[PDB]
């Protein structure tokens, strides 16, 4: 629930986008 | 063969509901063959509740329509007994 | 190897229209969407998170061959209409133990509907919330992170202040596993007091008999609804309230319809009992004539012996919303009142203060004090929600 927490999930997302 | 059919309305608020409806109908059909020896078969089914159709099939036009009427008469009378509202649709 | 169990929790899916709620649900359950989907939830004890969480008996999705551990079965609430969803939670027709607020990273936050949805969850006290930033695939990380800060900024100072935010791509099914992990963390199943009297709101009623069915094969009417509390079982004697409208000359009244439960089913699975959670299909002994074409919609069901007030007139401690999904309520006015799954018109007798009286055209069953009701008024020919309240017995 922290920004850093949110950001890591955000990086994980783009890293799988085609 | 001859086919006489009737159209009716059937409903009940009885707790046993649908099971009460079946009880009334079978009681109305009991021994109908012994009264009209020319009958081959009878079918009572729903065509969209509360509406049902009663089709009487036999080899004698007169006996068939008499049986149809006796079945309908039995249904209304016995239904009033078991709180099952049954009437003929015009 | 997973067991077949009824859903044990209800999760509402809200957010402005077109933001991805249905796709999201489909990405989670694999089901397309009152929309309603169910799904089992498991976890690969060997693997690492979020990937360890799955929706089916397989750990291959994260590099493992162990049987995943079954956690629970959940169901989701998703409607196509914006106002239906608003009416749903504001009236309490559908039980919600938690919610997922969907936000499209695409457009600006918060949109109009997304706004009303947040005030609603606050109104009905649904604490367990997860804000899902969707469609991140069509925005730059700079943009994604920006809105994040806007959202956190919006939740600041509110009950949703510490609510988690998960970015996913419903469309490409990315980070759906992180969302599942989120659900298990933030939307835990509530404790259920199974000793409360059984109460089920009727949302659907059918006659499943195909035309031409021989009388001996006739099946009892089917009721579809959501169990609010208690435990229903096959063979229990129950009653439908208010029941059957009866006219005896000048007097019109409503009579409870007594019946029995012949079967209990969730999806294509049958059970001997049902607790709160998910949407249930109940078979009964009722004359199909009474259930056909959702004729019992708006009724409630409880044990034949439950003592339930059925009243024509009610008192409602109310509150008006800031917008129409807002002039004060005045006497002699006819409003639409939604209690549970029922909707009834009624005229206002008195209007003193934060309280009103209503003469209902049709009576309603109040299985408990202070049940929620939505208040709507006819604007330009169509009824619109303008407030909410609690019925006081
Ligand atoms: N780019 C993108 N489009 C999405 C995503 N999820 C849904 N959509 C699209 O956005 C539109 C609205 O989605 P829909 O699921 O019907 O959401 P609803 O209107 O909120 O219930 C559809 O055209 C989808 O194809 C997502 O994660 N990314
Ligand atoms: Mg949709």
């Amino acid at each position: 629930s922290s920004e850093k927490e949110y950001v890591e999930m955000l990086d994980r997302l783009y890293s799988k986008l085609p | 063969k001859v086919k006489m059919s009737g159209l009716i309305t059937v409903r009940t608020n009885e707790p046993l509901g649908v099971e009460k409806i079946k009880e009334v109908i079978s009681k109305a059909l009991e021994n109908i063959e012994q009264d009209y020896e020319s009958l081959l078969n009878i079918k009572i089914y729903t065509i969209g509740a509360p509406r049902y159709r009663v089709d009487v099939v036999g080899t004698n036009p007169k006996e068939a329509s008499e049986a149809l009427n006796q079945i309908i008469s039995n249904l209304i009378k016995i239904g009033k007994e078991e709180n099952v509202d049954i009437s003929v649709v015009k | 190897a997973w067991p077949k169990v009824q859903p044990e929790v209800n999760i509402g899916v809200v957010g402005h229209v077109d933001h991805g709620k249905t796709t999201l649900v489909q990405a989670i359950t694999g089901i397309w969407t009152l929309g309603y989907a169910e799904t089992n939830i498991g976890v690969c004890e060997s693997c690492k998170k979020p990937e360890a969480y799955v929706t089916e008996p397989s750990c291959k999705s994260c590099g493992s061959d162990d049987e995943p551990k079954f956690l629970r079965r959940i169901s989701f609430i998703d409607a196509p209409g914006h106002e239906v969803l608003m009416a749903t939670m504001l009236s309490g027709a559908a039980l919600m133990d938690g919610a997922i607020l969907v936000v499209a990273a695409n457009e600006p936050f918060p949109q109009p509907q997304t706004r009303e949805h947040f005030v609603a969850l606050g109104i009905i006290g649904v604490k367990n919330l997860i804000i899902v930033q969707n469609k991140v695939d069509v925005v730059s990380k700079e943009e994604a992170l920006s809105q994040y800060r806007q959202i956190k900024q919006f939740t600041k100072g509110t009950w949703a202040e510490n609510v988690p935010i998960i970015p996913v791509s419903a469309l490409h099914k990315i980070n759906i596993d992180s969302l599942i992990e989120g659900i298990e963390e933030y939307i835990k199943t509530p404790y259920r007091d199974l000793s409360q009297k059984p109460v089920m709101l009727v949302i659907r009623s059918f006659d499943v008999n195909k035309p031409g069915t021989q009388f001996n094969e006739l099946k009892g009417g089917v009721i579809g609804g959501s169990i609010i509390q208690g435990l229903f079982k096959v063979d229990q004697e129950i009653k439908v309230l208010p029941g059957l409208r009866v006219e005896k000359q000048g007097k019109v009244s409503y009579e409870p319809i007594f019946t029995k439960i012949s079967s209990i089913r969730f999806g294509d699975e049958e059970f001997k009992e049902a607790k709160p959670g998910g949407l249930v299909a109940i078979g009964t002994y009722l004359d199909p004539s009474l259930t056909k074409a959702d004729n019992l919609l708006g009724s409630i069901i409880t044990l034949a012996d439950a003592e339930v007030p059925v009243l024509w007139n009610i008192r409602i401690k109310y509150n008006l919303l800031e917008r129409v999904v807002v002039d004060p309520i005045r006497a002699k006015e006819t409003l639409m009142l939604s209690v549970g799954s029922s909707t009834t018109l009624g005229i206002v007798t008195s209007v003193k203060k934060d309280e009103i009286e209503v003469e209902l055209r049709r009576p309603v069953a109040v299985w408990s004090n202070n049940i929620r009701t939505v208040i709507s008024r006819q604007i330009a020919g169509r009824w619109r929600m303008i407030g909410w309240g609690l019925v006081e017995i």
